């Protein structure tokens, strides 16, 4: 079968920016009647799928002509020649000349601002969850740019890996920064037998982690 | 004008079965290929059948077997049957209309819904985010929501009914166990709380629930 795959996943761009997206097939896609059914599709948030660009560099009626396709043989490029907000989306390519079809995973347009280091919050567990017999710790890492982030779950010193649920915004729409939310679910008994609970953060920012916790008897 | 617009979508157990509709307007069958394409929770776009104008039709191999499409040319409405479904079928379902050896998805429908999962209607356990004493030293706070195992999706969460809007995260729901979880976050000045009230509200249609957590702050 022939596989798409789309460069870069995540595309930080400043307005008025002259950007290309990649596309590469895994070999060759041309229909035996000749043509190249490459296609590019652009998601706005909310919406379903649009039209772009057909068969390589058709730009589809009504499309905006700052849009372009061009390409060959496994490498294909979408151009869009200066970029406005209404164009933020996730872009999609497919190659339809071979069956199976076949989609890219997307890029991401997104947009460029100052680095910002995330500001970190732990949460114990809830009186009322304990009482249930539950105890889940969540931290939040907010508004942090560029996106990338690792979070890290230290108990009583020791690296915890194992049962964290962690949740991703979007790109927030006025300050252009992203959050995330980290989740250790443990057990009433489980959280009783530790005192130490830290969310670490590492940002490009940061590279000495940002640390916070909190201990079961004390704050 | 040209439309499509899929129905059938829901709720749907593993192994079940299910069959989806898709009403075309503005054009006849007979002159477009049809396709099914589906987008997952992770936003990957998945190629499942197609029907072109004179009635041949291709399938992937996973979808092969399982799904079958089909046409009324009459009543112009596109079908997909679903059979031995699977927790991977979840995604958004949309039928498109193409170009005859032109373009594979020229126009898609807004999409219909399919869920597979296990899941019976679950409320929600909301629970009150509260600052540990070593966050709550500056000038501002940051607050949170809980919403844990619930089941369907959505849920609708704000903050003092809405009144509190500005510094919010509600982040997006993950799947614990068959179940949904989800947080929010709200951060205020430390003169705003605990000064002033805080509540998170929590809705979730599905088990006609709506409760209420006012976020105290913690200690004896
Ligand atoms: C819209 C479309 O028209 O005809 C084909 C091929 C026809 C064939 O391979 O027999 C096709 C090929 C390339 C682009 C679009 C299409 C097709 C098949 C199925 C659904 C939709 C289409």
């Amino acid at each position: 079968d022939v596989l798409m795959t789309q460069t870069p996943l995540s595309l930080p761009v400043s307005l008025g920016d002259q950007v290309s997206i990649f596309c590469t097939s895994s070999q060759t896609i041309v229909h035996t009647n000749g043509n190249t059914y490459l296609e590019w599709y652009l998601q706005k948030p909310g919406q379903s799928p649009k039209l772009l660009i057909y068969k390589v560099s058709n730009r589809f009626s009504g499309v905006p002509d700052r849009f372009s396709g061009s390409g060959s043989g496994t490498d294909f490029t979408l151009k869009i020649s200066r970029v406005e907000t209404e164009d933020l989306g996730i872009y999609y390519c497919f190659q339809g000349s071979h069956f199976p079809l076949a989609f890219g995973a997307g890029t991401k347009l997104e947009l460029k601002r100052a680095d910002a280091a995330p500001t970190v919050s732990i949460f114990p567990p809830s009186s009322e969850q304990l009482t249930s017999g539950g105890a889940s710790v969540v931290c939040f890492l907010n508004n942090f740019y560029p996106k990338d982030i690792n979070v890290k779950w230290k108990i009583d010193g020791s690296e915890r890996q194992n049962g964290v649920l962690n949740s991703w915004t979007d790109q927030d729409s006025k300050d252009s920064t992203y959050s995330m939310s980290s989740t250790l679910t443990l057990t009433k008994d489980e959280y009783e037998r530790h005192n130490s609970y830290t969310c670490e953060a590492t940002h490009k920012t940061s590279t000495s982690p940002i640390v916070k916790s909190f201990n079961r008897n004390e704050c | 004008e040209v439309k499509l617009v899929e129905s059938g979508g829901g709720l749907v157990k593993p192994g079940g079965s299910l069959k989806l509709s898709c009403a075309a307007s503005g054009f006849s069958f007979r002159n477009y290929g049809m396709s099914w394409v589906r987008q997952t929770p992770e936003k990957r776009l998945e190629w499942v059948a197609s029907i072109s104008y004179g009635g041949l039709i291709y399938y992937p191999d996973s979808i092969k077997g399982r799904f079958t499409i089909s046409r009324d040319i009459a009543q112009n409405i596109l079908y997909l049957q679903m059979s031995s479904l699977r927790s991977e079928d979840t995604a958004m379902y949309h039928c498109i209309r193409g170009d005859s050896f032109l373009v594979w998805f020229t126009f898609w429908g807004q999409g219909t819904l399919v869920t597979v999962s296990a899941a019976k209607t679950t409320a929600p356990s909301v629970y009150p985010l509260a600052p540990v004493c070593g966050d709550t030293t500056g000038s501002s706070v940051t607050l949170g929501c809980l919403v844990k195992g619930y089941f369907p999706e959505p849920v609708t969460l704000t903050w003092n009914s809405g009144s509190l809007s500005s510094g919010v995260h509600t982040f997006p729901a993950v799947l614990q166990s068959d179940l949904y979880t989800l947080s929010s976050s709200v951060t205020v000045t430390s003169s705003t709380w605990p000064s002033q009230s805080i509540t998170c509200n929590v809705a979730h249609p599905a088990s006609s629930t709506q409760v209420d957590k006012k976020i105290e702050p913690r200690g004896p």
